């Protein structure tokens, strides 16, 4: 599911569109996933459900319980990658300490 | 036009007091388009301005407020409006959305199907509707009161809206209902609100603020819709997205409005005063259960 999307991008792959971009101040904490938009100067906030591959395709979520960590929340995406939010969320992962994107804000080192 | 910095324009009181005959809607700015911030959807812009306007009213805002959103599905299969409502509403607010077709939503629960197939015994604090059938508009026939989903909206308000609750219902030149206007008279205050980003359209939100459960004023719906069109035809509204660039005061302030379970025999004139100021919600606070009917056949 997540593997096929990565490869689908090849040979002129069309990225999932119609992700719901939100209006915000862009003065937020900049954390990856939040209860309200928290985009900073270098991010865009999108409605979580619209950026979730599992929700969009109407397929089960990988967690045995079937929990979605995007639905009902907002996901911050770098402005440079705002053309493909679904893709960015798959590839990258969130830091369990600071709650930032790894290599995109996280600097717990 | 100082209105350009507002989220939109509310129908002035003097227009509400006229006795006009219904005419065709002929907007001067028809065809024009507002310049939206880059990558922002019209549905997101429209709901953002509605919420910025609702912030200026006396909405009751209890703990674990209950909000229901009708006609939330877009053509693309997502719910932009619901995403804005969730941003706006206090964290933890129960938000349920609904539409005729399937869609992906940020709501706590999503109902697919028509009114006759969904049911709840629970009362709500706020009702938002974007329900609209595009085939409703027919300029070759008379523009009469529409009696489809609007009859269900009216029924839902009179049976499932908590006293002190509010509504925001989308209407247009052709998508309207006489009984709904009449029902606006059952609120402490009401208006027709036009968002600045969609001012080139006959669309408006009928806003009922603080439900009293009884007619405070007698409103003739046929006349009031005519008054609405007269206002729109004689008052060009400049398209504007200016308010979208300042979101610092956007979230609905938590008021922690008291919720009480009273009976009709206890609703005195001092209770009405509290309801009217958005200081009280009257309903029970039982677990929220929504039922969905399925016609079974082989
Ligand atoms: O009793 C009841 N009715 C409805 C929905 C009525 C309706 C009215 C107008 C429009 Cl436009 C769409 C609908 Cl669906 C919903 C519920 C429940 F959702 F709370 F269970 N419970
Ligand atoms: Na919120
Ligand atoms: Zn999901
Ligand atoms: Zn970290």
């Amino acid at each position: 599911a997540a593997k096929a999307y990565k490869d689908y991008l090849a040979s002129g792959g069309q990225p999932i569109t119609n992700c719901v971009k939100m209006l915000c101040t862009h003065t937020g904490t900049g954390q990856a996933i939040t209860v309200t938009p928290e985009a900073n100067m270098d991010q865009e906030s999108f409605g979580g459900a619209s950026c979730c591959l599992y929700c969009r395709c109407h397929i089960d979520h990988p967690n045995p319980k079937g929990f979605c960590d995007l639905k009902g929340k907002y996901v911050q995406i770098p402005t440079t990658c705002a053309n493909d939010p679904v893709g960015f969320t798959l590839k990258n992962t969130v830091c369990t300490v600071c709650g930032m994107w790894k290599g995109y804000g996280c600097s717990c080192d | 036009s100082s209105q350009a910095w507002q989220p939109g324009v509310a129908m002035p009181n003097l227009y509400k007091m006229q006795r006009m005959l219904l005419e065709k809607c002929d907007l001067q700015n028809y065809g024009d388009s507002a310049t939206l911030p880059k990558g922002i959807m019209m549905n997101v812009a429209k709901y953002t301005q509605l919420c910025q306007y609702l912030n200026t009213l006396t909405l009751a805002v209890p703990y674990n407020m209950r909000v229901i959103h009708f006609g939330a599905g877009s053509d693309k299969g997502v719910a932009p409006g619901t995403a804005v409502l969730r941003q706006w509403l206090p964290t933890g607010t129960l938000l349920v959305d609904s539409d005729l077709n399937d869609f992906v939503s940020d709501a706590d629960s999503t109902l697919i199907g028509d009114c006759a197939t969904v049911h709840t015994a629970n009362k709500w604090d706020l009702i938002i509707s974007d329900m609209y059938d595009p085939k409703t508009k027919n300029v070759t026939k008379e523009n009469d009161s529409k009696e489809g989903f609007f009859t269900y909206i009216c029924g839902f308000i009179q049976q499932k809206l908590a006293l002190g609750g509010s509504v925001a219902i989308k209407i247009t030149e052709h998508s309207w209902n006489a009984d709904l206007y009449k029902l606006m008279g059952h609120f402490a205050w009401w208006t027709a609100f036009v968002t600045n980003v969609n001012a080139s359209s006959s669309e408006a939100f009928l806003i009922g603020c603080n439900y009293l459960g009884k007619p405070r004023e007698q409103i003739d719906g046929y006349v009031m819709h005519a008054n609405y069109i007269f206002w729109r035809n004689t008052n060009p509204i400049q398209l504007s997205s200016y308010s979208l660039f300042d979101m610092s005061k956007f979230p609905l302030k938590l008021r922690g409005t008291a919720v009480m379970s009273l009976k009709e025999g206890q609703i005195n004139d001092m209770i009405l005063s509290l309801l009217s100021k958005g200081r009280l919600i009257i309903r029970e606070n039982n677990r929220v259960v929504i039922s969905s009917d399925v016609l079974v056949n082989n």
